């Protein structure tokens, strides 16, 4: 459907296997289908589109809030209160876009998890990487602020890291 | 149906209630005799166990002692 | 339970196989040319199958059948006995060489012991 | 004959194998009489009061009450701090929290000692 | 740890079930034996067995119950074997139905419970099992076999225990048609789930004769076993009971201790310490 | 109370109690819905040791199952494509050990 | 239950108490009534060997052995009537028992639902209000100086009085009040 | 029963815990219905109140 | 469930049971005659007619009070009472 | 948050100038009025808090908070119309005077925006409360409990106030805002410590923290029904709210110095249960719970993650309630019986059928029934000291376990079983009383429904 | 008649409902039902392309 974007949310094509019965004996699920349609799908479907019908008289709509980028808590000066403000203000956006991220990740793991079935060890391992590395990359981000985290206690880990980095690499060369 | 309590004596019984119990039962021996009958590998089995003491040194690639 | 638990436990479990670690010689130790075993099914085949990965032996595509037969003739459920008699005798197969390669295994080792014997006597005497 | 039967402390004497019950002195006859007096007096007040037609409300229960203030609140003004007393709260109120924070303080230092040591599997462990 | 913990269970259960006076504690001892089979189904890597015994159980478990039940209100609230007696022609429907979920749950040979438990004991003997867990299994279905006997035997079979005002009456067709619903499954729902289901796991085509046999032998011992012990009650001869006897009817001494010890020791050290 | 006589006409029927006896310092833990003091038809020392006995036993030859434990006589159960290397999730650039069953 | 019992059991009593016990657990253990019966029978004569008995230091030893044999004997789990104490019946209907008192408190509107029923129960409580000053009296009349030494309650010695003490044995609720 | 459509009550109420149980696909929606089926099993166990060995 | 019990019926009951005792007469039987005074019983053959009517009725009566049921007019009042039958 | 805090400050003239047989229902009207305009609250922000003024503040943190109070200060005003029959116009004045005093006092602490202020109102809570307990309460151990509850608080938050003009010296500011943007490390010293331990007591000896907690039984027991209701349901929130907002600059000295008050608030959690399991008084048994599911509060905070503040929040807010529910429930029945014992009135399943099932559900919301609020918030803080260490768990579990048996416990012992013979006096449940159970009861539900309202900035 | 006013409401007035929720709610975002694949034989039609899996190899048969 073109409710979400197939690219952002993948889903493999649909095989359905042809039916080739092997019985004279009626379809007890085949009756029951159309049984179904007949009663229940088409008075749900004509409610529909009258709502729809209904919906379509007074259209209107609705946008999504966009954001300019701000300088962040490496710009802001030492003890700047604006700037601070506006980069831990960033900085939190950020942090929920990326949690957002993660979620979608995981989601389309567990729906191709579930899609698979039987065989999800081996279908679903190009899922089970990106979900890897997008752990992995957020857990290094975000992973041990503590409960009154902020921009500047992140740049702080982040420049641990570099340092460990740096030393590593240093290390090596030596 | 109302049944009459009895006191020191044998229960007034239906002949509903006699009859269900006798036509439950007979289908239940039906059925077993009846699936033992065609699928009795069921119970008994259907493939024979081999006896691996007869298995030839041959077939089981095991070569001569002094060999 | 069985002869061969009494005969390891009770007696030489040098001389009776190890279940864990068999088999503890070359498979062609003994056969001079021996054939690989065939699989028919494709890893794509038993794939689109869904079949469980403890089902996926040897004996796959008459399950593969077994399935195919009882989905087609789905109200009557008693049309698929000569699929699932073709499946039990390919598993019954199966689990006939698994007894053969048990046999082998024992008797190579008690071979196997009766040779390291015969050359212990011969260094003694 | 046939083997004794043992009373212990959650599995009590029966009353029927109590031996005092079967060497019966004249003076515990008239304990039981003044027991059962005593029982009597106080079921004929509480019956008098059970039964009065214009009482409306709880009858009080003055061994009811000195349970509760007993339990409550005539503990302290007879505590004294004996070496019985002072071990068993010492014990009691003291081991068990060294106890938990030396579990605790050595499955910390173990963690982070994984932690530096880089060999802790982690992965996976967003949230905490 | 599954497998031994399941193991354990049945054993403990059945063995308490053999010597209890209670209908209803009888079909309770035996539904935790059943569970106790199913969680050793579990611990030999057979989930879907497992589930399957969990529906064939349910059905004639719950048929079972609802026939002690019937008995215990012909009887006025009665609720001791040693106290029924007669209802074999006394109430014939309820005693059809009871001998019929007996025989499906000691897995008779083509019943609802046939197709779960034999192929449940078929697995354990099969696999690469401890020995011990195999062991109690076979005795905790020896032991199955042994307390449907007892329930059998001290409820239908004999003389009247009851007291003489004969209140007895089964005719109600709403205790009738339920029990017809829950027998119908008793007989023929394992054969319909067994062959409807796929085949959710390799089966054990090759196995020895006597170890095929292995359930039906157990089976049949402890239903000659109990059956002749419960035949020994008619005689004139009075015995004291034994250690074991006492051990298996007192639930192993279980409740006792640490229903007492226990509790006694938290709620005390909860106001003289705390 | 549990051990109390239940045919008398207590005042309190259920707690087994009468109108101003003294209570007992333990009341709270005595009740019928509490800990239970009632004489058993077993010795409680006797009923520790069986329990005790039981468990260890059944403990011990649960273990000894364990170090000897009960299989048939079968060789390895063996799966086509390197034991089954990429259904159970292996790496599908890197090659791994070949694996092969022959006849027999 | 209805009986106020004394300071003590005598030896008679004790020893048809423990007869009666031993008997229901011999029951318990004979299920079968021809078993029981034989039993019983034999239970009854080893009653009566020991009935004559000049020496009641020998008969209390008697008790005490044949007591101690009991408690060794029993039936671990015996059986019991289900109303009875330890039946699996016992105080089911507890929770249905609702008095009088919790009566009187009904809306009008209740009240009036049953006209004839709360005429009767006036006249009840007029009877009740009309007598508890000579059930008082009455009482006070006939205990000691010294108070009860037993649990008993006296009849009605008047010709136009009722029994001390009445209200709520008369009014307890019934066996199976719902 | 004096309270029959209470007992009905009852044991649909555990039906539905059960079927929560059973079809929960996260293990929170599993707890619902482990916890509604014992405390159901704790209200129908009980059911006689003024039976002490029931409570 | 079960018919309510009347006055007539307990006492038919007990009269039968005790006419099936074999110590006693059925002839000189009434529903006031006393166990021991006039029937020529003694303490363990009135135990065992309370433990008769006991099992008859389906509930147990606590020996404090079954040793004062001397007479079977006192066993009718007894279990009328108890059972609350009033008819 | 002056379209709240002036409401108030107007109920106080209506409650003056009201008619003598109107007081009740005015207060209640304009209270239920009150708090439906504070629920505007609710609608927080995903990135920073809602700064009205220089002054006042509200977070996510403090919305939940304040709407508690907005609807808990009604439910006192019906139990105390329910208890204060008698008293003579000019008493029931006051005390109606009283609650609005303490409710305007509750309000601007947790909106103040700056640690003194707040420091100041938090404080400020205590004379309307002691005016309530030592004046109202009926026994004769209310003086003692007010003595200990007054002297505990205050030797704890005096030098509380001593760190706060200190870190006001040393850093220019006291604003939260301020002290969060720039907050600095706090380094290994003695003099750290002590300012930490400053701080962490007071609040603590707030929360309460165990083996500082008798001032609660004492308090709680004694006081009056509205007394008991706002001590448990927001004046034990105020330690929280407060270790939330102060251990912005304690750290890393928060990693060191929590072990002790980690051990004691387990160890103390468990030992309460157990005391719950074996109390013959029914307000002393709802008493302690309080002091256990505040003590696993309190170890959520030390352990301080953002699972363990949102379930710190949700525990916080549940507790609140259903603590409010249990001694509302308990003042009826001693309503009754004119007595605190719990096995004194027995039976009242079969004497008092819907308030047998208030009694059930407040028990089963009081032990972590899914998927009520109370559970969500104890399984998010078990999984946070899961995280934190994997012995918590045996910690927590055997807490849970003396939880539901002392709860139902209670709750067996006050309705199943027989009624006494002798208390007659049990009139059936007033319309307020089960009018008073569903205003408690149903809020549970719906925040069970919605569940994100109340699990604090960090959702 | 009274089972056929129970089974409009009880059973068709829910199943309506539900399928309306399923169908234009449910089903409006991703991954919210998700279907196990269909399991594929050789010797199929693939109905989507119109394709033909087709068969496996010959049997080494027994017997
Ligand atoms: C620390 C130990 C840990 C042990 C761990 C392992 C435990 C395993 C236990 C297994 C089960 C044991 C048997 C039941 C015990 C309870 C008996 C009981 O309470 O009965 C009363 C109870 C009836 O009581 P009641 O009607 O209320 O009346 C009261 C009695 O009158 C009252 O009369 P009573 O008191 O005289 O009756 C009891 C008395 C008589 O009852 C019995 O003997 C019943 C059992 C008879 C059958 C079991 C033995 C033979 C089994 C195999 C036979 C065939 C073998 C194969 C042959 C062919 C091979 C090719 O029992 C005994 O004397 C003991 C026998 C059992 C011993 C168990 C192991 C040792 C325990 C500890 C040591 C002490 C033992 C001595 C006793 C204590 C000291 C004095 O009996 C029954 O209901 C029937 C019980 C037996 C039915 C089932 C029989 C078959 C199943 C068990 C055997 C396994 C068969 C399959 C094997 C498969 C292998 C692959
Ligand atoms: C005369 C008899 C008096 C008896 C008094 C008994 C009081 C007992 C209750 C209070 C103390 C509880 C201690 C619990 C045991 C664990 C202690 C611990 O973690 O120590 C190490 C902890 C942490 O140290 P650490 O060992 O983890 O440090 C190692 C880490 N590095 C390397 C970075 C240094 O020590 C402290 O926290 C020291 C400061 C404590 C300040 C005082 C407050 C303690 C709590 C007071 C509660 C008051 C109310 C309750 C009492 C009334
Ligand atoms: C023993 C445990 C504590 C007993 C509490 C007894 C109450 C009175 C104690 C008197 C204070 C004790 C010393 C406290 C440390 C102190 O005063 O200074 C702390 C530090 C040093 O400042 P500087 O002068 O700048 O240092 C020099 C830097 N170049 O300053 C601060 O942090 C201010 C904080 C004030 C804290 C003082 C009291 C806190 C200690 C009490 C523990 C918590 C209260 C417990 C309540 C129980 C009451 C007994
Ligand atoms: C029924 C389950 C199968 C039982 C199989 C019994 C096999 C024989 C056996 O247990 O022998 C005793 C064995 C000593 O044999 P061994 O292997 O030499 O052990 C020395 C330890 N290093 O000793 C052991 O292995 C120790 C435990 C023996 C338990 C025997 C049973 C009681
Ligand atoms: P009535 O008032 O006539 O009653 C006559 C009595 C018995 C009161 C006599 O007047 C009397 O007191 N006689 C002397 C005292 C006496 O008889 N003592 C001995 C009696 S006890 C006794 O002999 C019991 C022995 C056998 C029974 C023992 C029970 C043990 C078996 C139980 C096993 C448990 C399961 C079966």
């Amino acid at each position: 459907p073109d409710s979400w974007d197939k690219d952002v949310y993948p889903e493999p094509p649909r095989r359905t296997p042809a039916p080739a019965p092997q019985t004279s004996l009626p379809n007890p699920v085949t009756y029951l289908t159309k049984i179904f349609d007949l009663l229940v799908d088409r008075p749900v479907t004509l409610a529909r589109e009258f709502i729809e019908q209904q919906h379509a008289k007074n259209r209107y709509y609705y946008y999504h809030r966009e954001f300019r980028r701000v300088p962040d808590i490496t710009e802001c000066e030492e003890k700047d209160i604006l700037c601070m403000f506006e980069a831990e203000m960033q900085w939190r956006r950020d942090y929920k876009v990326d949690q957002e991220i993660v979620n979608i990740i995981q989601e389309r793991l567990k729906a191709c998890q579930q899609r698979e079935g039987e065989s999800y060890r081996q279908n679903c391992a190009k899922e089970l990487e990106q979900f890897t590395q997008v752990s992995k990359a957020f857990q290094d981000r975000y992973s041990d602020l503590g409960a009154h985290y902020s921009a500047r206690k992140c740049l702080a880990k982040q420049k641990q890291r570099m340092l460990a980095e740096r030393k590593a690499a240093k290390e090596a060369a030596a | 149906v109302h049944i009459e309590p009895r006191y020191r004596q044998f229960p007034q019984l239906t002949r509903s209630q006699l009859i269900q119990a006798e036509f439950f039962s007979a289908t239940m021996w039906f059925w077993i005799l009846w699936r033992f009958w065609h699928d009795s590998d069921a119970v008994l089995g259907h493939f024979p166990y081999p006896d691996p003491s007869q298995w030839t040194d041959e077939e089981l690639g095991i070569l001569p002692d002094d060999e | 339970m069985g002869a061969h638990l009494a005969r390891r436990y009770l007696g030489d479990a040098s001389k009776e196989p190890d279940p864990l670690r068999m088999p503890t010689f070359p498979p062609d130790y003994g056969f001079p040319e021996r054939k690989e075993r065939e699989m028919v099914a494709t890893q794509q085949e038993m794939n689109d199958a869904q079949l469980m990965l403890q089902q996926r032996d040897y004996c796959a595509h008459y399950l593969i059948q077994l399935l195919k037969c009882k989905r087609d003739s789905f109200p009557n459920f008693l049309a698929c006995k000569h699929e699932q008699h073709d499946w039990d005798y390919c598993e019954h197969l199966d689990y006939v060489k698994r007894m053969k390669e048990f046999e082998r295994e024992r008797r190579l080792l008690q071979r196997k012991k009766r040779r390291e014997q015969r050359e212990a006597e011969m260094a003694r005497g | 004959s046939f083997p004794k039967y043992k009373p212990s402390r959650l599995a009590t004497l029966p009353a029927t194998l109590d031996p005092a019950e079967y060497d019966i002195s004249p003076e515990t006859r008239k304990a039981q009489a003044e027991r059962l007096a005593i029982r009597s007096r106080l079921k004929r007040e509480y019956l008098l009061q059970y039964n009065d037609p214009n009482r409306l409300g709880v009858i009080e229960d003055p061994a009811l009450i000195r349970w509760t203030y007993a339990r409550s609140a005539n503990i302290y003004p007879n505590f004294r701090p004996t070496p019985k007393t002072s071990l068993l709260g010492a014990l009691f109120g003291i081991g068990p929290l060294f106890f938990w924070y030396y579990v605790f303080k050595t499955d910390r230092d173990k963690k982070e000692k994984l932690i530096q040591e880089g060999k802790l599997d982690q992965t996976f462990n967003i949230s905490y | 740890m599954t497998l031994c913990l399941g193991a354990i269970t049945t054993l403990f259960t059945a063995l308490c079930a053999i010597t209890q006076n209670d209908i209803k504690k009888i079909v309770a001892f035996s539904t935790s034996s059943q569970l106790g089979l199913m969680m050793v189904t579990i611990g030999i890597n057979q989930p879907h067995l497992a589930f399957l015994h969990i529906c064939m159980h349910a059905f004639f478990k719950a048929m079972l119950f609802m026939c002690s039940g019937s008995i215990i209100h012909s009887l006025n609230d009665e609720q001791d074997i040693r106290k029924m007696g007669g209802l074999y022609k006394a109430m014939p429907f309820t005693t059809t139905a009871l001998i019929i979920g007996s025989l499906a749950l000691t897995g008779m040979p083509y019943l609802t419970g046939f197709y779960s438990k034999d192929l449940i004991i078929e697995a354990v003997n099969m696999s690469y099992t401890n020995a011990w867990a195999l062991l109690m299994t076979l005795i905790a279905t020896s032991l199955t076999a042994a307390y449907s006997t007892r329930i059998i035997f001290f409820a239908f079979l004999g003389k009247p225990r009851f007291p003489p005002l004969v209140l007895i009456n089964e005719n109600n067709p709403l205790l009738i048609n339920s029990i017809k619903r829950l027998l119908i499954g008793s007989i023929f729902a394992g054969f319909i789930i067994s062959n409807n289901i796929p085949p959710m796991t390799v089966p054990n085509t090759t196995m020895p004769l006597y170890m095929k046999m292995t359930a039906l032998i157990v089976t049949i011992m402890g239903f000659m076993l109990a059956l002749e012990l419960n035949n020994t009650t008619y005689y004139l001869k009075f015995k004291y009971p034994s250690q074991t006897y006492k051990f298996s009817n007192m639930l192993g001494y279980y409740p006792s201790i640490m229903h007492r010890l226990p509790t006694y020791h938290n709620l005390s050290m909860s106001q003289k310490s705390a | 109370q549990q051990e109390r006589d239940p045919w008398y006409d207590w005042d309190h029927p259920d707690l087994r109690l009468n109108w101003g006896e003294p209570i007992h310092w333990d009341l709270d833990m005595y009740i019928r819905n509490r800990v239970d003091t009632s004489p058993t038809p077993v010795s409680w020392n006797t009923m520790c040791k069986h329990l005790f006995g039981f468990v260890a036993f059944m403990l011990f030859m649960f273990w000894v199952g364990e170090i000897y434990p009960s299989y048939q006589p079968v060789g390895p159960k063996q799966y086509p494509y390197n034991d089954l290397y990429l259904e159970r999730g292996g790496d599908p650039t890197k090659e791994p050990e070949p694996v092969v069953h022959y006849e027999i | 239950a209805f009986s106020a019992p004394a300071a003590y059991l005598t030896h008679q009593q004790k020893v048809l108490r423990l007869y009666k016990r031993a008997l229901r657990h011999l029951e318990s253990w004979c299920v079968h009534r021809d078993k029981y019966r034989y039993f019983a029978c034999l239970m009854r004569a080893r009653f009566d060997e020991h009935k004559n008995e000049k020496d009641m230091v020998k008969a209390t030893q008697l008790l005490r052995q044949a007591e101690e044999e009991f408690w060794y004997g029993q039936h671990p789990q015996p059986y019991i009537f289900p109303e009875s104490p330890g039946g699996t019946s016992y105080e089911r209907y507890e929770c249905y028992k609702v008095p009088e008192w919790c009566l009187d408190d009904w809306h009008p509107s209740e009240k009036a639902m049953y006209p004839d029923y709360f005429a009767k129960r006036e006249q009840w409580k007029r009877l009740r209000r009309e007598s508890w000053e000579r059930e008082v009296k009455q009482l006070q009349e006939e205990t000691p100086p010294g108070g009860p030494r037993t649990e008993a309650l006296p009849p009605a010695r008047k010709e136009g009085d009722l029994p001390p003490l009445w209200w709520h044995i008369v009014t307890r609720p019934r066996e199976r009040p719902m | 029963d004096p309270f029959i459509n209470r007992f009905f009550k009852y044991l649909l109420l555990f039906l539905i815990t059960m079927m929560i149980l059973v079809t929960a696909n996260n293990l929170f929606q599993l707890f619902i219905g482990w916890e509604g089926v014992g405390i159901m099993s704790f209200l129908l166990i009980g059911w006689w109140h003024g039976r002490t060995d029931a409570n | 469930d079960a018919p309510p019990l009347t006055l007539e019926a307990i006492k038919d009951r007990v009269l039968y049971v005790l006419k099936l005792y074999d110590k006693i007469d059925p002839e000189k039987l009434s529903v006031n005659s006393h166990f021991m005074k006039d029937l020529g019983l003694d303490s363990l053959d009135q135990v065992e007619i309370i433990m008769a009517m006991e099992d008859e009725f389906g509930f147990e009566i606590p020996d404090i009070d079954a040793e004062k049921l001397m007479c079977p007019q006192e066993i009718v009042d007894y279990i009328a009472d108890k059972k609350d039958v009033y008819e | 948050m002056l379209k709240i805090i002036i409401p108030t400050t107007m109920l106080l003239p209506m409650t003056w100038m009201s008619k003598h047989n109107m007081i009740w229902i005015n207060a209640t009207v304009h209270s239920l009025l009150i708090s439906l305009i504070s629920l505007s609250l609710l609608n927080q922000l995903g990135e920073n808090s809602l700064n009205f003024s220089l002054t006042f503040f509200s977070d996510s943190l403090s919305a939940p908070l304040l709407v508690l109070t907005t609807w808990l200060l009604p439910l006192m005003l019906m139990a105390s119309q329910s208890h204060l029959s008698k008293e003579t116009t000019t008493r029931k004045k006051l005390y109606i005077t009283m609650l609005i005093l303490l409710q305007l006092f509750l309000i601007m602490t947790f909106t103040a925006t700056e640690l003194i202020l707040f420091y100041i109102l938090f404080e400020a809570t205590l004379v309307p409360t002691l005016i309530i307990i030592t004046r109202w309460g009926n026994q004769t151990e209310r003086l003692n409990a007010g003595l200990y509850f007054l002297f505990y608080t205050l030797a704890g938050s005096l030098p509380l106030l001593v760190a706060l003009v200190y870190i006001q010296n040393t850093t220019g500011s006291l604003n939260f805002l301020i002290i969060h943007y720039w907050s600095h490390p706090l380094s290994n010293s003695w003099s750290n410590i002590f300012m930490w331990l400053a701080c962490i007591m007071a609040f603590m000896v707030k929360m309460p923290l165990y083996g500082l907690h008798l001032w609660l039984p004492k308090a709680h027991v004694e006081a009056p029904i509205a007394g008991s209701m706002v001590l448990a349901a927001v004046l034990l929130k105020l330690g929280g709210y407060g270790m939330m907002r102060i251990t912005t600059i304690l750290n890393p000295l928060t990693n060191y110095m929590a072990y002790p008050f980690l051990m004691l608030s387990m160890w103390g959690m468990i030992m309460t249960s157990s005391i719950c399991l074996r109390q013959t008084d029914l307000k002393s048994l709802i008493a302690y719970s309080s002091v256990s599911h505040m003590a696993l509060v309190i170890v959520a905070i030390m352990i301080q993650t953002p699972w363990s503040f949102m379930g710190a929040t949700a525990l916080m807010i549940a507790h609140g309630l259903t603590s409010s529910m249990l001694f509302c429930l308990a003042n009826t029945n001693y309503e009754r019986v004119h007595s605190r014992t719990m096995i004194l009135a027995r039976g009242l399943q079969t004497l008092l059928p819907l308030m047998a099932t208030w009694w059930l559900v407040a028990s089963l919301t009081n032990l972590a029934l899914p998927p009520s609020i109370n559970l969500i918030g104890e399984l998010f803080i078990i999984t946070a000291s899961f995280s934190w260490s994997n012995i918590t768990i045996i910690l927590m579990g055997m807490n849970m376990m003396i939880t539901a048996l002392y709860s139902l416990y209670m709750l067996i012992t006050t309705q199943r079983g027989k009624y006494t013979h002798h208390i007659n006096n049990i009139k059936p449940s007033f319309t307020r009383e089960n009018a008073l159970m569903a205003l408690h009861i149903l809020p549970l539900l719906l925040l069970t429904l919605n569940p994100k309202m109340i699990l604090g900035p960090l959702y | 008649y009274r089972h056929s006013i129970f089974a409009v409401t009880h059973v068709l007035i829910p199943v309506w409902i539900i399928h309306y929720y399923l169908k234009y709610h449910v089903t409006a975002k991703p991954y919210t039902v998700v279907e196990r694949k269909p399991r594929i034989f050789p010797g199929d039609t693939i109905l989507e392309t119109g394709e033909v899996i087709p068969l496996m190899k010959e049997f080494p048969d027994q017997h």
